[PDB]
């Protein structure tokens, strides 16, 4: 016989979960490149 | 700006689809249950089938039942992507609502292939389904839902880490425990409010009791509880669509009663049984036997359920279609108490209202 | 019997009889009718007078706790003098059950309505009334939900016919859209397909 | 007291919403149907029934179906007794008739009489 | 799948995620629009031997529903169902 | 046919200046279409 | 192959020709009739008549599962050629 | 433990259930005790709110107590009891241990017809 | 078998405080957002050139009607109105009369193509394969009347669309 | 032959209902008039109110004269907000409807219709 069958050794595994990477750089250290910007445009 | 008394009129598209069942066969009838909610279109059609083959007393064949599920799963992904896209799109975050189409164009050819329909496929039939799947069909399922799990957390990215999103949906549409049992909620309403009620679970129906998933529940009953029970219930669809297609078992699709399920068209041919069945199914119909049952599943929208009454001939006495979205609107007024005139488009939009079985 | 035939279930037969002999013990003053189905579904068939406080009761019992509405729906019957049912369905969360309440009501006479149970009901019933003309005593804001504003009539009774009396087309000399009596371009077909057969002989009803 | 005494006629001919020219030129007809000639069954004539007079159906100009203008033609009502049907029948305001029970008649059969000695009842071929 | 080296590395940088191994656009991997033909299995009743419709008749099962009560001792109180049981967390992903 | 497109782009076709005597240079169709190409554009099977 | 009626109004292979007098052929003038220009009766009338041996036949329309289903053609009959009922083929026993 | 929330919206968290639940038990007893004996709703009523106040004295624990009361949390009991309190109130007023009102007619609960 | 969505108690500790704020005053999450759009725009569309591309369908497809014939040159219909006994819009009327050799065939075979909801339940119950539900599906028009077919519409739609409905019909009656 | 009443203990009860919801329609007849720009005069929509209130007017059951009061309030609640078009007011004059023959002799030219 002939139907539609999935295959003898099954799929494989389906991701389901939820992923986001997640990114950043640390507020002290953004302000302190603010800071510096500031400073250099001023002089 | 701001709101005491909200009274919406429907009505605009009443068809009367209740009446018109009465005047026709039960076969015949299996199509208006497609255009009742035209975006959970195959999960009404489990609801009509499971109330026919209740009066029926038979059961489909095990093949069926996976299929059922596997279809059923399948418009949950259907539902809920117009469910948070369109609300996105009354807001007025149009970028994602182009961005799921192109997904959803994908599982629109799934209903087309395995039964020839994008939308009122007319496939799950009482006794069964009405074909078997086309050959190499679950091999584009595999390959589909395997990179359907970045979509959602692309839709994701953008809309629940924002703060614009946030501010129009953290306190808009706030109910509590009781008062929502009091006005008939059910599905997202009873989850997003933190009541443990899902009828998948509890009162569960043709294989929703061998597969495994979670069923996730709000914390406050806000509208952003809402939201993230939706994006929740698109993980666990893909849950069960990956334990469907490892456990698709053999036999047939429809039950062997052939009084019920019409026979094939190789053995009409041939047999002078399957010719007299096929005559009788296809122009009187089958004999439902006298009784009044109510048989509710969880539709995405909530509970679905369909209060069917046999006068003991081959049509219908009385089919009432019951709409998750017709309590859900009965509540407006209390939901937008103290809101403002532009919160409506949201409230509208966190519970998932179609005008087409708001009106039958 | 195993194959191809819905397994029965009997536990549930059981604490159903069980839950219909106990409401019916519980409040005989409106109950009149307890029957437990084939496929296990519990129906109370009770006097219009208690269309309060069965329900009530049904609401705030502890061993009851149907704190769920789930429809309202009315069943036009013309060979009977009381040719409306109209039939609750209860859903209880804490003990997961279903439940149905019947009662019957004509045409003039009204029933009270159960805003004060059930709110859901408070738009459920209104629709009763646009589909049917059964009049609910002490509804807050009852009037037409689904059908047009000028029509006449309820269109789910059984004497009301497919096609309504009226139908809707739009002139120019008026510029406007107008009603006219409905002449079809195909009249609808009406099939004979009843058997003449009986089917099931454990239904049949005992001679005249 | 909460019950009022009421002799009138029961009528609700203004609440149905009928045009008048429905209920007043209409003849209902209450009638248990006749069996099917070609069918031995009689699982059809049960019930009593109600039903209208035919009225005017003509061809469609463009295509060719029946076109009518009759709303009542395709309504037939059930009813389990003949009373019931006849107090449906006053409450709407339809002048109506009632065609009688056609029962069939209680025969009298005997496999024997094929076989007779002398009788007139013998079969000329079997 | 066509696209070039320093597009893609500009689109991984700006996703934050790998999008080729993952690529939205169906390509060769799918199954292909001709098949060979099938041969389906037949059902649990095409036999020839004890299969007499009296023994799977299931419409004809259904019985009236039997009157648990008719208008025409100290037992206890009883609830239409055992009481629901206390739903367990999820030990895959509890979110806490 | 070029089947390292994407799926749906992978088959197409140009329609002709002339069809049963129609000036067709700018008014394409989609009903254009033999049926026996009809199967090999819509995707019905993989034999021209 | 069909006919014309004098009116100039071709002729369906039903036989549904309006006449002089209807007005109706006011909704064919600046169109077209489309009629079948493949008659049935026509079509089958030059099949050739299949000669065997049985005297009971069957007929299935060919193809199997794409025909019409099974049925049995006695042709004890020598004076009328055995015709299907359903493809309208015809069977003649050589004896 | 002091739950922060007890998961429902609306539903605050009873800081001392014990009391409120003793005190709610007994209330609906002195309100069920102007029911006549007769009825089967002041046996059954008094059975069940009794052995609620038994298992609710038994203990002094609060999660063994919801745990085996099987009525979810400490406070849908409480909700539940004052419910149950509240149509004790209704049952005095209404008195439904009378006789049927009325009969039905004989063809009224007939299906099929 | 329940999870807390949005149950997650935020910390209170300096740097994600601190963390928090530079979300707020920088707008990081916002910064995801636009690299998000900026990564989608580079993308190739899946936008097919209608009319010169098709989309993909299945040889299951339900279009036009249209009547067959058998391999001999005879309509297949017998007349056995099943089809407009099961059809559940009422747009199939049939008409059938003995015609001149005896054969049991229509005389008038209507579909009312704007009462049909294209649902296949005639190209099921037709026990001869006469009507089809076709692969055509551009067939709109500008006339109301044009849309309702006779008998001759429906043949001249089988003449023209045989040569891949019975390609369609081969490839696909193993499952019915 | 006792029965249970809607809102009316009597015929009299129900004649004064009857009177009140004439007096708020005849209240309304000149609002309605104004506020949907119609066509008719004051008199005319007047005449047309008194016309269905004397065709609805052979029936002496309580109970279907109060039926009848309370879907004519409800009529009467739908024109005093903005709920209705212009269409659903000028339904109750059949304007472009033509008008059929009354007597025996037409009604025999016409058809077959009694
Ligand atoms: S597809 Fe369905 S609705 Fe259309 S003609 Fe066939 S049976 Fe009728
Ligand atoms: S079902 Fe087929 S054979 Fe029967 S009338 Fe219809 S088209 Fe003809
Ligand atoms: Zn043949």
């Amino acid at each position: 016989v002939k139907q539609d069958m999935p295959p003898v050794g099954g799929y494989g595994p389906i991701d389901y979960k939820r992923n986001l990477p997640r990114r950043g750089l640390s507020g002290y250290s953004m302000f302190a490149v603010g800071i510096g910007a500031l400073l250099f445009g001023y002089w | 700006e701001m709101v005491r008394k909200c009274d919406p009129h429907i009505g605009l598209l009443h068809r009367g689809t209740e009446k018109l069942i009465e005047y026709k066969t039960y076969l015949q009838a299996l199509p208006y249950f497609d255009r009742l909610d035209y975006v959970s279109m195959m999960c009404n059609e489990q609801a009509y089938s499971l109330a026919v083959e209740k009066l029926l007393n038979i059961q489909p064949p095990p093949r069926a039942q996976w299929i059922r599920v596997l279809f059923g799963e399948i418009t949950r992904l259907l539902n809920h992507i117009m469910a948070v896209t369109t609300h996105a799109l009354d807001i007025g975050a149009m970028t994602p609502f182009f961005w799921m189409f192109e997904e959803r164009e994908k599982m629109f050819e799934f209903y087309e292939r395995v039964s020839g329909a994008r939308m009122h496929a007319a496939y799950v039939r009482p006794g069964g389904v009405h074909q078997d799947l086309p050959l190499g069909l679950m091999d584009d399922i595999y390959e589909f839902s395997k990179n359907f799990s970045l979509r959602i957390d692309e839709l994701e990215e953008m809309l629940t880490n924002n703060r614009i999103w946030r501010n129009r949906t953290v306190d808009i549409g706030v109910v509590t425990a009781e008062d929502a049992l009091n006005y008939g909620f059910s599905g997202v309403m009873l989850r997003g409010s933190g009541i443990q009620w899902d009828l998948r679970k509890t009162q569960p129906y043709d294989v929703y009791d061998q597969v495994e998933f979670d069923v996730p529940i709000g914390s406050r009953g806000d509208c952003y509880d809402r939201y993230l029970c939706r994006v929740e219930e698109m993980r666990q669809s893909i849950r069960i669509i990956s334990q469907c297609l490892n456990k698709m078992p053999p036999g047939e699709i429809k039950v062997d009663d052939a009084k019920v399920s019409p026979p094939k068209r190789a053995e009409m041919k041939t047999s002078m049984e399957s010719l007299i069945h096929h005559f009788k199914l296809y122009t009187e119909g089958y004999q439902v036997p006298p009784g009044a049952t109510y048989t509710a599943i969880e539709a995405p929208k909530g509970e679905f359920g369909v209060y069917l009454v046999s006068d003991g001939s081959s049509r219908p006495y009385r089919c009432k279609i019951k709409a998750p979205g017709f309590a859900h609107l009965a509540g407006l007024d209390k939901m937008s108490k103290g809101h403002m005139l532009a919160d409506v488009v949201a409230i509208i939009g966190t519970q998932d209202i179609v005008f087409g079985e708001v009106d039958r | 019997t195993r194959p191809t035939v819905r397994p029965r279930n009997d536990v549930a037969h059981k604490q159903l009889s069980a839950f219909g002999e106990y409401v019916a013990e519980i409040l005989p003053k409106y109950v009149q009718q307890v029957q437990v189905s084939c496929f296990s579904e519990l129906e109370i068939c009770i006097h219009p007078d208690g269309v309060i406080p069965v329900l009530t009761f049904l609401r705030d019992h502890s061993n009851a706790q149907f704190k769920s509405l789930a429809d309202l729906t009315a069943v036009d019957i013309p060979t009977r003098q009381n040719r409306f049912e109209i039939v609750y369905n209860l859903l209880s969360l804490r003990f997961n059950s279903r439940i149905r309440v019947k009662t019957y009501t004509d045409e003039l006479t009204p029933v009270e309505s159960s805003v004060s149970v059930y709110k859901a009901a408070n738009w459920y019933e209104r629709e009763i009334w646009d589909m049917f003309g059964v009049f609910f005593a002490n509804h807050p804001d009852l009037r037409r939900i689904l059908t047009d504003y000028g029509f006449e009539g309820h269109p789910f009774r059984k004497d009301f016919p497919l096609s309504g009396y009226v139908e809707l087309r739009y002139d120019d000399e008026v510029k406007r859209v107008v009603a006219e009596p409905v002449e079809l371009a195909q009249e609808f077909r009406k099939f004979d397909l009843n058997s003449p057969w009986e089917a099931f002989p454990a239904y049949r009803q005992p001679p005249e | 007291t909460q019950l009022i005494t009421v002799d009138e006629k029961l009528d609700i001919t203004t609440l149905t919403g009928v045009p008048e020219e429905h209920i007043k030129t209409r003849k209902a007809r209450i009638f248990v149907p006749a069996r099917n000639n070609m069918q031995s069954g009689v699982n059809n004539t049960k019930k009593w029934k109600m039903e209208f007079d035919t009225r005017e159906r003509w061809e469609n100009p463009l295509m060719g179906w029946a076109s009518t203008a009759d709303p009542l033609s395709n309504l037939v009502l059930t009813f389990s007794t003949k009373e019931d049907a006849i107090a449906f029948a006053e409450k709407n305001g339809w002048s109506y008739d009632v065609e009688e029970r056609k029962v069939p008649k209680p025969k009298s059969k005997s496999y024997g009489a094929n076989f007779s000695w002398n009788k007139r009842t013998r079969v000329s071929t079997k | 799948a066509s696209a070039t080296r320093l597009i893609q590395g500009l689109r991984n940088w700006a996703s934050g995620r790998d999008l080729q191994a993952k690529l939205q656009l169906r390509y060769q991997e799918i199954s292909k629009r001709t098949q060979p033909p099938p041969k389906l299995p037949v059902g649990p009743s095409h036999r020839l031997s004890n299969n007499y419709y009296c023994a799977r008749d299931g419409r004809r099962e259904a019985m009236p529903p039997s009157i648990v009560m008719s208008s025409q001792s100290e037992k206890k109180a009883v609830s239409p169902a055992p009481p629901i049981k206390r739903w367990e967390l999820s030990q895959d992903e509890p979110y806490l | 046919e070029d089947n390292k497109q994407f799926f749906g782009r992978h088959r197409w076709v140009i329609y002709t200046t002339e069809m049963n005597g129609k000036n067709t240079f700018w008014d394409v169709d989609g009903s254009m279409v033999p049926p026996e190409w009809h199967r090999w554009l819509h995707c019905m099977t993989d034999d021209p | 192959g069909v006919r014309t009626s004098p009116t100039g109004e071709k002729v369906t292979h039903t036989g549904q020709v309006y006449d002089d007098e209807d007005y109706r052929r006011v909704r064919f003038v600046g169109r077209q009739k489309e009629v079948n220009e493949n008659f049935a009766i026509d079509l089958i009338a030059e099949q050739p008549v299949s000669q065997v041996g049985s005297r009971v036949i069957s007929c299935d329309g060919g193809g199997g599962a794409l025909g019409h289903p099974r049925v049995y053609i006695n042709l004890d009959k020598e004076t009328k050629t055995g015709t299907c009922g359903y493809c309208g083929l015809q069977f003649r026993q050589q004896h | 433990l002091l739950k922060k929330t007890t998961g429902l919206v609306g539903l605050a968290v009873c800081e001392t259930p014990h009391e409120r639940l003793k005190i709610l038990y007994t209330k609906i007893l002195d309100v069920l005790g102007h029911i006549p004996k007769n009825a089967a709703y002041r046996k059954y009523t008094e059975q069940i709110t009794n052995e609620k106040l038994s298992i609710v004295k038994a203990e002094p624990d609060v999660k063994k107590l919801e745990e085996q009361l099987q009525g979810g949390q400490i406070e849908e009991v409480i909700l539940q009891a004052e419910n149950e309190l509240s149509l004790a109130r209704k049952m005095i007023q209404w008195k439904p241990w009378e006789p049927l009102v009325e009969e039905p007619p004989a063809s009224q609960w007939k299906w099929p017809i | 078998t329940y999870k807390y969505v949005n149950l997650r108690e935020p910390s209170m500790d300096m740097k994600s405080v601190t963390d928090r704020a530079a979300q707020t005053l920088l707008w990081t999450e916002l910064i995801r957002g636009l690299g998000m759009t900026l990564s989608y725009l580079f993308r190739e569309p899946a936008t097919i050139n209608y009319p010169f591309e098709k989309g993909p369908l299945s040889p299951r497809f339900r279009g036009e009607h249209a009547l067959r014939r058998y391999p001999s040159g005879e309509e297949r219909c017998i007349a056995c109105k099943l089809c407009e006994a099961v059809c559940p819009a009422q747009a199939i009327t049939i008409e059938a009369e003995p015609r001149a050799d005896g054969s049991r065939r229509t005389t008038r075979y209507d579909i009312d193509m704007t009462k049909c909801i294209y649902c296949g339940f005639c190209q099921e119950a037709c026990p001869v394969d006469a009507i089809v539900e076709g692969p055509n599906f551009e067939f709109s028009t500008e006339t109301h009347e044009e849309l309702l077919y006779n008998k001759e519409k429906l043949l001249n739609n089988g003449d023209k669309w045989e040569a891949e409905i019975a390609a369609n019909i081969q490839a696909d009656y193993l499952y019915r | 032959t006792s029965v249970k009443p809607i809102f009316s203990r009597d015929m009299n009860e129900a004649k004064r209902r009857v009177r009140e919801l004439y007096r708020a329609w005849y209240r309304e007849v000149p609002n309605t008039v104004h506020l949907f720009q119609l066509d008719i005069s004051v008199k005319q929509g007047r005449d047309k109110v008194r016309e269905m209130f004397k065709k609805n007017a052979h029936v002496t059951d309580p109970r279907v004269v109060d039926l009848l009061v309370i879907k004519g309030k409800m009529e009467l609640e739908e024109t005093i907000n903005v709920w209705k078009q212009r269409t659903h007011v000028m339904r109750f004059f059949h304007e472009t409807e033509a008008p059929r023959p009354k007597d025996f002799l037409s009604k025999f030219y016409v058809g077959h219709d009694p």
